[PDB]
């Protein structure tokens, strides 16, 4: 079939496309990288990290009791919780 | 005009077809890959499993799943502003969420993607036949990650997109549905697996039964990509089989179709026999035996001697396996050979 | 002997790193495979010398 | 663990045997070059 | 311009090297057993 | 500790060539 | 030979089959990664071995060949010479760059046609001497060791022997086998459960006894083929075609590489476990000694002791020899190492010996082989299926045999493929079926 | 001729290659965190 | 006729027989012919057999208490494993029997036969004249049944443990494994789920774009699919136009011009991946199981943290528990 659109190749292989790239690619590899640096990635997705999982005590697992009051509960365990 | 703007503009060709349909496909499919993406990579889904969900806790590839809401939801949509989360985009990531999201956002990308496959159809003079086929996953998707769902106690149970996740799956329904012994299952696996054969034979046949009409040891330029010419002699094809398994696919037109059906159906089987798991309408049953199985202390069949594999998958896991019935068997109560 | 061994051996890996990129650009530009050819046995000979260097050598610090 | 006055090359010793592979990876770069 | 194996090569090296740190990865890895 | 970089430049040695044989010509 | 006049890229090697190969080099190129490999692996294994740590503890898969021909090894599996192992792979190595040095000159700057060249033996397939003769060298060639080995066996050193009197030992073959009934008996012998063809052989007086008779009947084929053609029926009967050549040659490995994976995962002979681990059998039947001695030791009778099932835990009874070990375990009854022939009978397991002649140093290596079994993930954790992550151990065995057995098998899909594209050009429809004139569009319908 | 920067082709190539690395640089640096 | 045997060797070779039977014919026709036989029989009466190593007779003859699906004709005891259990060595003709010796004699002989209809598979692509690397396809499917009746008994040392001839029965060598395996966690079995899944998508594929360019011949009362008569010398699909469709419907590259080469994609996916899953199996058949991360998430104290692979496991028990309940006379499973 006839086929028009911008070419590949050309891009890939284009003196522009590694230059305006070689510096913005890591820009993202680097961007990522921080946001598991900071430690925000885990606030971010309330993710626990290692450090705390489980209180220091108890042996329990702080699980979601009511689906309506849910907020509650999540807060309370991590409440307690380290 | 004003229509046929948007019409002319977004459904002439332009590589990377956008229709009609896009509009659906495109959002829906996207958010979904992604939704999928970030819960293996960032959420953690311990808040409904105790279980960890990501690489950031350390999970790998084979580990990755994002969760599935705790039996506390049920089936509530679970809404990112529904009263349950309240657009808390953190705890809605903890109640699980993403879940619904992946998996009704989703259950949009296939609709609409089937839609695409007529869109582009209608459009290049040619039979939606294609679009058809597609039934085979969402009738599955549908029973699989809705319907059966929807039909036990929360959406908990439901499948977990994950990869072990999602392999807990199958064990699950074999340990409590016996699933393995239910015939809409088998037609299920009668057509994937029977189709493959198919599928891998119909390529295989072809090839060899291919006219040298090239020269030398590349017959894959040889073709012409431009005219009608019988690429692989149907004829040294039946004289073929019909001989060495004494039948002969005599006509493409059956073939290249029996081969659409094969799948299509028995996924349909599989759709339906597991609509029966919604409602527990299991085939673990088999009275004929179990009511001999009473008495006559020595008599045994594979069936139970399997049977017997099930009972055991139940009493060992369910109580790590469904965290919010706080289960718990005393070391005494739990099923076990004489050795170990 | 235990000092000259090290730059012994360590002599006989950079000079086989070379020896390696070495022959293969050789063989495949002809250009030089009248010049080259010497390249190509200036490290041969000092490379089998150097092994068998190597050679006596650890049979003295270990 | 190799004799001890060899103890400089733990590292080298660590590689060698990747080179191997190595070879069936380069002869795509190769064919790439030239392509095919 | 640039030739084509050399943005290949450079680039799948990337994915060998990567993929190489996510199984180193898996031994240290939060996600190993120690 | 090192064995890292080491092993670095014997990976890139094999594409040098191909490279050092591009500029040069041969092989075709 | 470039592309037009070849086949595709995936295909290259095949535009290597034309004229005469430019480079014998390929072959001899890697013939020497094969060799490198040892060198680098090897080296890398000493590189990782410890002399205390259990030899198939430490992913030891080359280094424990070394010490089953006798070398840094003596009294006991236990490790002396570090150096000896460090040697051959130091060897190997180096001598894998005169291997490569040369193939990889042979491919480029040599005659790109030694078909020409030809004069010395030189090239061309259908010549069915120049075949004959070719691989008559690399005839006397195998053979040549086949004594290499006796002379290691009988002149140099010895090999490592579990059976040995005292135990595993270097210990130097003697008295090889003569009598030409027990060395080739074995293929005549039954390949099932009792006794397998090859992989049945109790010492290595019958071994390297056996490699003798190899050598010289080996020698003599190289020695014969080199001045002979083939008969008639052979040129009658097989079709020659330089892939044709590979295609069988192939299916010699294909079949050879199972008889290896079925080998190196059954005998304690050749592969002592004091350097792989302990035979798969015999591990379900270590287990068996090491409980028949916790209770007997604890107090039981054992012998007398009527199991759970209706056998008997600690003893049971096979159908032809009358005593063994039971569990799931009699399947192993098979099974025989030196840790175990002590307490052995006229009628089998003895109960009298058991009970009392039944010595420490066994209990202990016993349990060794116990533990240490052939069961492990590709994650290397070592262990029953569901085993906590900790203890991670993975049998030489498992890797040897499987692997092999994966080739082996792929191989045989080889012998496939290339008989099949090669029974092919002996009618010339190889490259596809003519349009025009194809037997079947020409020929009585079935009906 | 002069093909635009700002493809339907590219918006859609992009969605992917931006987030990709940003994971991709994320993941690699997960890595790390021990303890 | 200077010899008689002139005629028997045109014949075997009969380029025209309606049903070929090559050289390997002269085997395979009758060693499944014994192999049938005998099975067919086993099922509709056989009495119970021993397998595990006790005395616990299980059933699995139809006129003995088999749902179709219940129904299997059961393996060889752990008393001979590995031996050769022959119906001679067998004293009485109930030994054989009851030990199991069924079994051997079916599988044996298919699991041989088999593979002669491997070779009599590519012994008309000869005698026909046809390019050949079709028998091959049939590989990958003779290799897993070769794998589960002939490598993992001589794996695990008795033709004990080689998936019984039954349908039930195939569930049971299943659900074991896993357990014994971890099969659902390995990475080949994975490559193996891969080309079936996709073979089964693809041969729905490929035969629902053909009938969707299928092109004219036809009213609606008649059945389009008459459109064809055997021997055709042009196709009846119009492929541009259906290339032309299903390279359009996301990427316009990720499609297939090449007949030649689509067809061969769909030879080689199933059969390739399906390789590796007999490899899979072949491959546990030494016990080099599929992966296992058992407690290889924790945290900080060292609280463990369950993977969602724990379950798996956790399941698994309830299996590797269970599974042979009598024998297993120790605390290890070690076969
Ligand atoms: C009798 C007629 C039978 C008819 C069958 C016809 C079917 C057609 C053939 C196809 C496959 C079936 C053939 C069986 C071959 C497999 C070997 C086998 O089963 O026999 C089992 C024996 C095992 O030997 C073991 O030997 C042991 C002895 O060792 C013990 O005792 C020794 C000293 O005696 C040592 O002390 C040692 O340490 C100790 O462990 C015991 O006696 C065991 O009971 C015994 O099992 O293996 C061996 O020796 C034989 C090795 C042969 C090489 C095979 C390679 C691997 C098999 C691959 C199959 C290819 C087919 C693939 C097709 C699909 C695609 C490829
Ligand atoms: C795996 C081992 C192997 C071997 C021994 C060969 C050998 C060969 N291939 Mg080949 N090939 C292979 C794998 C191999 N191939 C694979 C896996 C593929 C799939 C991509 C191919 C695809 C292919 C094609 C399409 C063709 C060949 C061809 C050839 C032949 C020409 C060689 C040449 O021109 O090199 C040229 C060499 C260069 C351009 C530079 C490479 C530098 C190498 C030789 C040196 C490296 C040595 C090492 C790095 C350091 C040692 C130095 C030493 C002094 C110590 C030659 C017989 C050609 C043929 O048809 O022959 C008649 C051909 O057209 N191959
Ligand atoms: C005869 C073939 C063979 C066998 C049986 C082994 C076996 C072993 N090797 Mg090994 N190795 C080999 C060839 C082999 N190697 C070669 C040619 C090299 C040079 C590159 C190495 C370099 C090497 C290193 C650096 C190390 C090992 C180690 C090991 C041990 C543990 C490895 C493991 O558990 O990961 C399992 C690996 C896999 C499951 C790879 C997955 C396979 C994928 C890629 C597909 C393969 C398909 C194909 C059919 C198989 C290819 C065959 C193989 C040669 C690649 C194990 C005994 C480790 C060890 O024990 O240290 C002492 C170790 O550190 N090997
Ligand atoms: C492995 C099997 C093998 C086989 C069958 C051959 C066969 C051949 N090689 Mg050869 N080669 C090999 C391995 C092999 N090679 C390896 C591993 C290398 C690495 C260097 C080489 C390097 C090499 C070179 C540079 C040349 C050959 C050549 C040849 C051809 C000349 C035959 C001749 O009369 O030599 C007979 C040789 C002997 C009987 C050995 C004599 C040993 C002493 C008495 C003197 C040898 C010189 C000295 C010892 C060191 C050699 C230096 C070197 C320049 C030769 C012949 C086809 C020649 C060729 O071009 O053929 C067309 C050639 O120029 N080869
Ligand atoms: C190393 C690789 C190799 C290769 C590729 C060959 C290839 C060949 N050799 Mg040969 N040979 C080799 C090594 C090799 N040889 C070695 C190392 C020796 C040492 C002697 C010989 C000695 C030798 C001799 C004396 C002869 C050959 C011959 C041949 C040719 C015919 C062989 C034939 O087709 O057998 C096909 C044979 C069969 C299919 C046998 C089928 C009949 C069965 C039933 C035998 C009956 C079994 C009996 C009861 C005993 C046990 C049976 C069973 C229970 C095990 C063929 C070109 C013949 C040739 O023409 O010139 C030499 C020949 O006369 N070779
Ligand atoms: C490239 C991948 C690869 C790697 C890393 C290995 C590695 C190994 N193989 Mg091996 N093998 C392979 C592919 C590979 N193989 C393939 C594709 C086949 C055909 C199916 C085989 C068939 C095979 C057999 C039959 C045996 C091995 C053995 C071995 C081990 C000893 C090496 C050896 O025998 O030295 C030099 C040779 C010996 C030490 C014994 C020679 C055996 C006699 C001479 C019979 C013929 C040898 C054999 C056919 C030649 C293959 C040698 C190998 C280096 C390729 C070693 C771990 C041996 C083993 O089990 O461990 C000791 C062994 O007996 N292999
Ligand atoms: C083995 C499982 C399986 C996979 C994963 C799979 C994948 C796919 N099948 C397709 C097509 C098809 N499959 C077909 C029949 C079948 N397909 C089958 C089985 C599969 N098919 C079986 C059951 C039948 C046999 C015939 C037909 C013939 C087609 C089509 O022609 C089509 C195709 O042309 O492919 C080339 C492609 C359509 C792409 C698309 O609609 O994206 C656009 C929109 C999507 C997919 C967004 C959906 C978002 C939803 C699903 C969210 C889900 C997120 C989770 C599931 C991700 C979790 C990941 C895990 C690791 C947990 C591709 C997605
Ligand atoms: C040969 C190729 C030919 C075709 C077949 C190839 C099959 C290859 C299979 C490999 C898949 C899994 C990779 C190993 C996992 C691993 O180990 O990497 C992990 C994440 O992986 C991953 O993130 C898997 C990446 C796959 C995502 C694909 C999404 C699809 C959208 C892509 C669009 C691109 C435009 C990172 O490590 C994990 O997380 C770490 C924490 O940082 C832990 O420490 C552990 O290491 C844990 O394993
Ligand atoms: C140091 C030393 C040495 C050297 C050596 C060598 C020679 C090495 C090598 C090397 C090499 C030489 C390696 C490798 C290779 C290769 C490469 C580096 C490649 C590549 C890459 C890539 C990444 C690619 C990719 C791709 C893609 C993308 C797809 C397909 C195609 C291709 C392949 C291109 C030795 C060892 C001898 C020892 C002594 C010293
Ligand atoms: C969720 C979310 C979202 C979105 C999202 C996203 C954006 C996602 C993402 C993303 C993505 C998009 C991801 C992904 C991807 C990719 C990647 C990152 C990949 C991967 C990986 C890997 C690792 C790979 C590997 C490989 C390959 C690639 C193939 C071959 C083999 C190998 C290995 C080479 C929304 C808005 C809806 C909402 C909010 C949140
Ligand atoms: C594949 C091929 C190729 C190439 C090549 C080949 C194939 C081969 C070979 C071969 C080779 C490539 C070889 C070699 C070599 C050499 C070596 C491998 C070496 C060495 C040495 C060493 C390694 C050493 C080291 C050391 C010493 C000296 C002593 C002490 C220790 C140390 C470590 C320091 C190509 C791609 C072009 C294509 C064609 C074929
Ligand atoms: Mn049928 Ca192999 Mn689990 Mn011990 Mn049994
Ligand atoms: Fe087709």
């Amino acid at each position: 079939g006839t086929t028009g659109e911008r070419p590949f190749s050309d891009i890939i292989t284009s003196v522009r496309y590694w230059v305006i790239h070689s510096i913005t690619i890591p820009a993202l590899f680097i961007a990522g990288w921080l946001f598991v640096s900071t430690g925000l990635a885990y606030d971010v997705f309330g993710t626990p990290r290692p450090d705390s999982y489980y209180a220091q005590e108890q042996r329990s697992i702080p699980l979601v009791t009511d689906r309506f009051e849910a907020k509650q509960q999540v807060e309370t365990f991590l409440e307690q919780l380290k | 005009g004003w229509f046929d703007i948007l019409d002319d503009w977004l459904k002439r060709d332009r590589f990377v077809f956008v229709g009609w349909s896009g509009i659906l496909l495109f959002p829906c499919a996207y958010l979904a890959l992604g939704g999928w993406l970030t819960g293996t990579t960032f959420v953690t889904s311990w808040y409904t499993h105790g279980l960890a969900s990501s690489y950031l806790e350390g999970c790998n590839f084979l580990t990755v799943a994002v969760s599935t809401p705790a039996n506390s939801m049920g089936h509530s949509l679970l809404l990112l502003w529904g009263p349950e989360a309240q657009g808390d985009f953190t705890r809605w990531c903890q109640l699980g969420g993403l879940w619904t999201f992946i998996a009704l956002h989703g259950a949009f990308g296939l609709i609409g993607f089937m839609l695409r496959q007529f869109e582009i159809a209608r459009l290049v003079g040619v039979r939606p036949y294609n679009a058809i086929a597609f039934s085979a996953p969402i009738a599955v998707f549908v029973s699989v990650f809705l319907i059966y769902p929807l039909g036990q106690s929360s959406w908990f149970f439901a499948p977990s997109f994950g990869v072990a996740a999602i392999f807990r799956f199958l064990l699950f329904f074999q340990g409590f549905h016996n699933w393995t012994l239910n015939p809409f299952h088998m037609m299920g696996v009668a057509g994937v697996l029977g189709g493959a054969l198919l599928c891998a034979i119909h390529g295989a046949t072809v090839e060899n039964t291919l006219f040298q009409d090239g020269e030398g040891a590349s017959t894959f330029r040889a073709f012409n990509p431009t005219q009608a010419e019988e690429t692989y002699s149907m004829v040294t094809a039946n004289r073929f089989w019909s001989q060495i398994f004494g039948i002969a696919f005599s006509n493409k037109r059956w073939l290249h179709f029996f081969m659409l059906f094969v799948p299509v159906t028995g996924l349909w089987m599989s759709a339906i026999g597991v609509v029966g798991l919604a409602l527990n309408l299991r085939s673990y049953d088999f009275i004929s035996q179990e009511i001999r199985a009473a008495e006559d202390p020595e008599f045994e069949t594979f069936y139970t001697k399997n049977l017997l594999l099930n009972e055991g998958i139940r009493a060992w896991m369910a109580p790590q396996d469904q965290p919010h019935e706080n289960f718990v068997f005393p070391e005494e109560v739990l099923p076990r050979g004489n050795a170990l | 002997m235990t000092i000259l061994f090290q730059l012994a051996l360590a002599a006989l890996v950079i000079l086989s790193f070379v020896m390696v990129i070495g022959v293969p650009v050789a063989y495949a530009s002809p250009q030089d495979w009248d010049r080259s050819k010497q390249l190509i046995f200036l490290g041969s000979g000092l490379w089998i010398a150097l092994v068998l260097v190597v050679g006596v050598l650890n049979f003295f610090v270990v | 663990k190799l004799p001890e006055a060899y103890a400089i090359f733990d590292p080298l010793v660590d590689v060698l045997p990747v080179i191997p592979v190595l070879f069936f990876a380069l002869a795509f770069v190769v064919q790439a070059a030239v392509g095919f | 311009r640039i030739p084509l194996w050399i943005v290949a090569t450079v680039a799948g090296m990337g994915v060998i090297v990567i993929v190489g740190l996510f199984f180193y990865g898996a031994y240290a890895g939060l996600g190993s057993s120690l | 500790i090192a064995q890292l970089t080491m092993i670095a430049m014997i990976g890139i040695a094999g594409p040098m060539i191909i490279f050092l044989l591009a500029v040069r010509r041969g092989n075709l | 030979d470039q592309e037009s006049s070849g086949f595709a890229w995936w295909a290259g090697n095949a535009r290597l089959i034309n004229l005469s190969g430019k480079l014998l080099g390929a072959h001899v190129a890697h013939a020497g990664l094969i060799v490198f490999w040892a060198g680098a692996m090897t080296l890398f294994e000493l590189a990782h071995f410890i002399p205390e740590k259990p030899m198939y503890e430490q992913g030891l898969i080359l280094i424990p060949h070394i010490a089953t021909l006798g070398w840094g090894v003596g009294p006991g599996g236990e490790v002396v010479d570090t150096f000896p192992f460090f040697v051959v792979g130091v060897v190997h190595l180096i001598s894998s760059a005169v291997l490569g040095f040369g193939g990889v000159y042979h491919a480029i700057r040599g005659p790109e046609t030694l078909e020409e060249y030809s004069s010395f033996f030189g090239y061309d397939w259908k010549d069915k001497n120049k075949m004959t003769t070719i691989l008559g060298f690399h005839l006397i060639v195998l053979g040549i060791g086949a004594l290499l080995l006796v002379a290691k066996a009988m002149f140099f050193g010895g090999l490592y022997d579990t059976w040995a009197p005292g135990g595993g030992d270097v210990r130097v073959i003697t008295n090889p086998t003569l009598d030409p009934r027990v060395i080739f008996g074995y293929l005549l012998k039954s390949p099932f459960g009792g006794e397998g063809w090859i992989v049945s052989v109790n010492n290595l007086e019958d071994v390297v006894g056996g490699h003798i008779w190899i050598g010289l009947i080996c020698i003599a084929g190289g020695i014969w083929h080199i001045l002979t053609t083939p008969f008639g029926w052979a040129r009658r009967a097989f079709i020659w075609s330089g892939e044709a050549y590979l295609s069988y040659s192939l299916g010699a490995l294909s079949m050879m590489g199972f008889i290896a994976t079925c080998f190196v995962w059954f005998n304690n002979t050749v592969y002592p476990s004091e350097f792989y681990g302990p035979t798969g059998p015999e591990a379900s039947q270590a287990q068996a000694m090491t409980f028949l001695i916790r209770d007997q030791k604890l107090g039981a009778n054992v012998g007398s002791a009527q199991g759970p099932t209706g056998l008997g835990k600690y003893l049971m009874r096979s159908p032809t020899g009358e005593i063994i070990f039971g569990g799931e375990t009699m399947r192993f009854w098979d099974f025989r190492g030196p840790w175990l022939e002590p307490l052995r009978g006229p009628n089998g397991l003895d109960l009298n010996k058991i009970k009392n002649d039944i010595q420490p140093w066994q209990e202990r290596r016993a349990a060794e082989y116990m533990t240490h079994a052939p069961l492990g993930s590709l994650n290397s954790v070592g262990g029953v299926a569901t085993e906590i992550n900790s203890v991670n151990f993975v049998s030489p065995r498992s890797w040897l045999a499987t692997s092999h057995f994966v080739l082996a098998f792929f191989f045989l899909v080889g012998h496939l493929w290339h008989a099949g594209r090669a029974r092919a050009a002996a009618a010339g429809f190889e490259k596809g079926i003519d349009r025009e004139s194809e037997p079947v569009l020409s020929m009585p319908s079935l009906d | 001729v002069s093909y635009p920067i700002f493809t339907v082709r590219w918006v859609a190539v992009h969605t992917l290659a931006v987030p990709t690395i940003f994971f991709l640089g994320a993941i690699a640096a997960m890595q790390f965190i021990q303890r | 006729s200077a010899n008689l045997w002139e005629r028997f060797c045109n014949w075997v070779t009969s380029t025209d027989n309606r049903l070929y039977v090559g050289w390997f014919g002269v085997i395979m026709i009758p060693t499944l012919l014994a192999a049938t036989i005998c099975f067919v029989i086993a099922f509709i009466a056989a009495p119970p057999v021993d397998i595990d190593g006790i005395r616990e007779p299980v059933s699995g003859s139809l006129l003995y208490g088999n749902n179709i699906i219940t129904g299997a004709v059961v393996p060889s005891s752990n008393a001979i494993g590995l031996h050769f259990y022959p119906i001679w060595e067998a004293a009485s003709l109930d030994e054989w029997l009851y030990n199991g010796g069924p079994y051997q004699l079916i599988i044996f002989h298919f699991l041989l036969g088999a593979s002669c209809y491997m070779g009599r598979q590519w012994e008309l692509s000869y005698r026909l004249g046809m390019r050949p690397w079709i028998c091959v396809a049939y590989s990958a499917p003779l290799a897993s049944a070769f794998a589960v009746f002939l490598i993992y008994p001589i794996g695990q040392g008795s033709f004990s443990d080689g998936m019984p001839l039954g349908i039930s029965g195939t569930f049971n060598f299943m659900i074991v494994f896993q357990a014994e395996h971890n099969i659902l966690m390995h990475p080949f079995h994975q490559l193996g789920v891969a080309g079936v899944f996709g073979g089964a998508l693809f041969c729905a594929m490929h035969g629902s774009l053909v009938t969707s360019s299928l092109i004219r011949e036809t009213t609606e009362t008649e059945s389009a699919n008459y459109g064809y008569k055997f021997g055709q010398e042009e196709e009846t699909y119009n492929i541009v136009a259906a290339h032309g469709y299903f390279g359009r419907l996301i990427f316009q590259y990720a499609s297939f011009n090449n007949s030649r080469s689509l067809h061969f994609f769909l030879a080689a996916w199933r059969v390739v991946g399906v390789w590796f899953a007999a490899l899979g199996i072949s491959t546990m058949a030494f016990n080099l199981n599929g992966f296992n991360f058992n407690h290889s998430v924790i945290d900080a104290k060292g609280n463990v943290i369950n993977t969602w692979a724990d379950i798996i496991n956790r399941a698994n028990l309830g299996m590797e528990v269970m599974h042979e309940r009598n024998a297993h006379n120790f605390p290890l499973d070690l076969a």
